[PDB]
């Protein structure tokens, strides 16, 4: 169950979705690699 | 750490360990021995163990064909009854063979060396069979134990192909209940869903992160529980499989461990000999302590059968000073390879190599050399690069090739942990003796090693002009030169003996060699007194510096045949002595020569001095190699050795080039060679030595014509070593019958040695109660003639 | 795969709107083309 | 018995005061090496050869200036490799030498100046 | 025999532009390693380069 483990990460493991500020090449990587190898 | 170890030290430190603990360890396991009537008792008092020195010296044992051995004595209690029926006599337990300092045991007159054995290291390993996660304990006795998962866990321990039991059942048989499993495993509901020696203890603790005390030398049930928990880890992927073939998962058993095992066998035989003699004492009464209820046979004959028969005890290859060393550093999987120059067997049987540590600012280390096994040295970023790179940045951020895990990668110096500083670190002794080895195809590094291990010691041995600096180490550690045992002034020197006087005490050192010291010299303890066979000046001297050209002559050097001058016969240059009486073996057609680079060849032709090619200085060349070998075996290093050897001949310089000098500078070896060629040219005014148009080559002349060969020939003074020196097969039968040449086939298979072997065939089948019956039918009469079989 | 290599020094010229953006096997950005593309090299 | 590999004997500064105050039959050579110093690798071998060549006819000893630095300074040592040749006659002035002097200069001093 | 097929240290003949090609392959690799540290390129792309 995804949302229960999300809660368990927040409460116990201390998770938060801290926003990542990315150089445009790292963003391009973190987007293009969603679609395929080449 | 600071220096190349003594090559025999691996043997030496092994043997001393066997003396320093293996005797106590094995004697401590000798039990009390009890008679059949439970009234008489015998024991060794191990605390009294006493090795008396060999009463016969080595040079007498080898002459008399005996074993050079120390004698072990132990006092032995024997209570023949209650109260004063006790004797406690000191008894002779038997001869243990002692090692001589260069690493060999004289056994029945013949020098033997105990080859090191490589084994799979004790511990725990995981294999992905076909996924079938398969754990395996290896105990140091070689005993396996197996654990397995194929699906849905339900982990089985496996004992035999028809014997598998669930690990909770095994633990219940080991007396651990489900509550202990639940308490002592990380994933206890997975388990509930189913409803070694010191080295082994170390390696299982390390691989499982367990903290069981070392005194629990045997396997504990909690070890099997942890193995199953880690196997569940592997099932989930919370771990890694282990590669068994990798050198990190091997251990080395030295002379120490084999001799200790053989002491274990010898004492178990002693146990049976005491039990049987106590029997004879309890049935025939006989005499108390005749020496005692012990014979010398168990130890003496155990060790002498070990040396005589065990595949890892081999006659010393006394061929030349190099093979005497290399033999004692072999590493055999039977019971192969050889130990690297700097390698050390650690206290846990791992093979450890020295690495310089780059701890930067915090720590105050004293010695910055670590010794690390291939198990440790993968968890460090080892660099092999240099700090000789700079940029508008800083040295710390400059990147170098490094090794981390099993990968190669490029990292900043800031990230590097360790540096592999020593040039010879990865080389065997034979490979370390090859100059410019980085310019030779590594495939031939083994072959070029083997060549030097076949080189015959020569009368009037000669130092190589180009070397690596290990000829010194080899000469020192071979024990063929007479090293001084004591400092002093020299008193006397001849062919038979050297005499020292020092600390106002004399020492006489007979030679079994030629004296290097003058009669007036003064000597520090471990300096050389006399060179041995195939040493000069305390360097290995297996060959001779022969003036050589590489050009294709009229086929007599076809595909690495070699021409030699008659001067090689004149000068005794390759004259050996072979002892049977001795024979003055000259160099001959069909003899084998090799350079150290794997450039082997067979002498096909011997030409008189005036028929040889000759140089622009008029000197005839003494051999003509063929250059097609150079790209055939891919050995450009020998051309450097040629050119720089020529330089060394003209400058009167020897060279000792440590490998990988290209680490200083690109083309570094070419720069050294061309620089010294140019110096030899301009100093000797021999402008043909360094012809700038084609450096290292020169035009040379046909001694039968005087015309120059129209293209420049590569010339050198390389170091050349002389090497040491009917079934009719089924594929020949196939070839002969392919030619249809079947009467030759008949000759080769019958009367050259029905045929009598077919008589044997039929007779053995007839002995199996099968009648192989041979008939031939008359074409004329249809009569069934039985053949004579 | 064959590599096409610049036979001359100079300035590459092409209409890069004719070709699709992609990420190479090495993470480099690249153009992937499914046409005959003419590339000029102003040497 | 295994014979010790080195003859040049390391002393503390107090053991050296004892050896200089007590009567001597032979010249005393004191080497003020230090273990980080490059030339001292060579000087230690020259002194080992001298210590063999003279046997008991010279007392050759060494003082690591990592340990006895203030004593080296009081000996007016201004560098390493440095060597004192102290006569057995206590009236004579000792000779300090500086740098890698030849082993033949050591023999010259010991035979002709001590 | 009248000719000779002798081999010398500068009879071998490294293709002259090798240095430039190596510098090229070096500079790209350095840049990729840099960008691998930046997290723009994952380990498999760096390995394959």
């Amino acid at each position: 169950t995804e949302d229960e483990a999300r809660r368990r990460n927040w409460i116990e493991r201390g998770w938060a979705p801290w926003e990542e500020i990315l150089t445009p090449e790292a963003d391009f990587a973190r987007k293009s690699l969603n679609e395929g190898e080449e | 750490t600071s220096t190349i170890p003594g090559f025999n030290q691996i043997q030496f430190e092994g043997f001393y360990r066997f003396i320093d603990q293996g005797l106590i360890e094995e004697l401590s396991k000798f039990p009390k021995i009890e008679d059949i009537d439970h009234e008489i008792e015998f024991q060794l008092f191990v605390e009294t163990y006493q090795l008396v020195e060999p009463l016969i010296k080595e040079r007498d044992a080898v002459y008399e064909s005996l074993t050079y051995s120390s004698e072990l004595y132990v006092s032995a209690g024997l209570i023949w009854k209650t109260n004063r029926n006790m004797q406690e006599q000191r008894i002779f337990i038997g001869n243990i063979p002692l090692m001589n300092s260069l690493g060999t045991s004289i056994v029945n007159g013949i020098y033997r060396v105990v080859i090191n054995q490589i084994l799979q290291s004790p511990g725990i390993y995981y294999q992905s069979e076909l996924s079938v996660y398969t754990g395996t304990i290896i105990s140091d006795w070689g005993g396996r134990l197996e654990l397995e998962i194929d699906k849905k866990a339900r982990i089985w321990a496996r004992v035999s192909r028809k014997q598998k039991i669930s690990i909770l059942v095994l633990s219940s048989a080991m007396g651990s209940n489900l509550r202990e499993i639940l308490e002592n495993v990380c994933y206890p509901e997975i388990f509930l869903s189913f409803l070694l020696g010191r080295i082994g203890r170390r390696n299982i603790n390390w691989r499982l992160n367990l903290n069981i005390p070392q005194n629990n030398i045997f396997l504990l049930p909690r070890d099997i529980l942890a193995a199953a928990d880690h196997l569940i880890g592997m099932k989930f992927g919370m771990g890694t499989l282990d590669d068994m073939n990798h050198l990190k998962n091997k251990r080395i058993r030295s002379v120490a461990d084999l001799l200790q095992d053989q002491l274990g066998l010898a004492l178990a035989r002693l146990e049976n000999v005491v039990k049987g003699t106590i029997g004879g004492a309890i049935r025939h009464k006989l005499i108390p302590t005749p020496q005692n209820l012990v014979t010398s046979t168990p130890l003496t004959t155990t060790y002498e059968s070990f040396f005589g028969l065990h595949p890892l005890s081999q006659v010393l290859d006394r061929t030349n000073p190099l093979t005497q060393i290399v033999h004692g550093r072999k590493l055999s999987y039977l019971g192969i390879g050889s130990l690297s120059i700097h390698a050390r067997i650690g206290d846990w049987g791992s093979l450890e190599s020295p690495f310089y540590e780059l701890v930067e600012k915090s720590k105050k280390a004293q010695i910055r050399m670590l010794f690390l096994s291939p198990s440790q040295d993968e968890y460090y970023m080892i660099a092999a690069g240099n700090s000789l790179a700079l940029n508008r940045g800083i040295q710390e951020e400059q990147v170098v090739p490094a090794r981390y895990r099993q990968e190669f990668l490029t990292i900043a110096w800031e990230e590097v942990h360790l540096r592999s500083i020593f040039p010879f670190q990865y080389f065997s002794i034979g490979a370390s003796l090859i100059p410019f080895i980085e310019h030779n195809d590594a495939n031939r590094a083994l072959m070029s090693s083997n060549m030097q291990r076949q080189a015959v010691p020569l009368s009037r041995s000669e130092k190589c002009i180009v070397g690596t600096g290990l000829e010194r180490q080899v000469a020192l550690d071979s024990g063929v030169p007479a090293i001084a045992e004591h400092e002093g002034k020299i008193l006397y020197t001849d062919t038979e003996k050297i005499i020292l006087s020092g600390n106002e005490n004399t020492l006489s050192i007979p030679l079994i060699q030629k004296p290097q010291v003058r009669r007036g010299k003064c000597i520090k303890k471990g300096q050389i007194l006399a060179d041995g066979a195939a040493t000069v000046g305390g360097e290995l001297a297996l060959g001779k510096n022969i003036l050589v050209a590489y050009m294709p002559w009229e086929g007599y050097n076809f595909e690495d045949a070699v021409l030699i001058s008659e001067c090689l016969v004149y000068g005794d240059i390759y004259t050996s002595f072979h002892i049977r009486i001795s024979q003055k073996r000259e160099i001959k057609v069909g003899d084998k020569v090799a350079g150290r680079h794997g450039n082997k060849g067979i002498i096909s032709k011997i030409l008189p001095r005036q028929d040889m090619p000759y140089l622009q200085d008029g000197r005839p060349v003494d051999m003509v190699f063929n250059p097609l070998g150079v790209p055939s075996r891919m050995n450009v290093g020998q051309i450097f050795e040629c050119s720089l050897g020529l330089a060394g001949s003209l400058l009167d310089r020897h060279y000792r080039i440590a490998p990988f000098d290209e680490r200083y500078e690109q083309e570094a070896s070419r720069k050294l060679v061309f620089s010294e060629l140019y110096e030899a040219s301009k100093q000797t005014a021999n402008p043909w030595v360094f012809e700038p148009e084609y450096p290292g080559k020169s035009r040379i002349f046909d001694g039968r014509t005087g015309d120059p060969f129209e293209q420049p020939v590569i010339i050198g003074k390389p170091y050349i070593l002389k090497l040491i020196h009917q079934r009719v097969g089924e594929m020949e039968v196939w070839a002969l019958e392919g030619f249809g040449v079947a009467h030759i086939l008949q000759e080769m298979l019958t009367y050259k040695s029905a045929p009598e072997s077919f008589r044997l065939l039929v007779r053995e089948l007839r002995s199996l109660a099968l009648e192989l019956n041979h008939f031939l039918v008359s074409e004329k009469n249809f009569q069934i003639n039985r053949k004579e079989v | 795969a064959e590599h096409v290599r610049a036979p001359y020094n100079g300035k590459i010229k092409f209409n890069e709107d004719l070709v699709h953006p992609t990420r190479t096997r090495h993470g480099h950005p690249a153009f992937l083309c499914y046409i005959d593309l003419s590339v000029i090299i102003e040497s | 018995f295994v014979r010790e590999d080195y003859l040049v004997r390391k002393l503390t500064a107090e053991e050296l005061q004892e050896l200089v105050k007590g009567e001597r039959k032979v010249p005393l050579i004191v080497d003020f090496y230090a273990t980080w110093c490059g030339p001292c690798i060579l000087m230690a071998q020259e002194l080992e050869m001298l210590a063999v060549e003279y046997e008991s006819n010279a007392m050759i000893v060494k003082v690591d200036t990592d340990d006895e630095y203030e004593f080296a300074r009081d000996m007016q040592v201004r560098g390493l490799p440095t060597l004192f040749f102290i006569s057995p006659d206590p009236s004579k002035d000792a000779i300090r030498t500086e740098g890698l002097i030849p082993l033949q200069m050591m023999r010259d001093i010991i035979d002709n100046d001590m | 025999t009248a000719t000779s097929i002798s081999l010398g240290i500068d009879d071998l003949l490294t293709i002259p532009s090798k240095g430039w090609l190596v510098q090229d392959a070096e500079q790209q690799s350095l840049i990729l390693e840099k960008h691998h540290h930046y997290g723009n390129v994952h380990a498999v792309e760096k390995l394959r380069q």
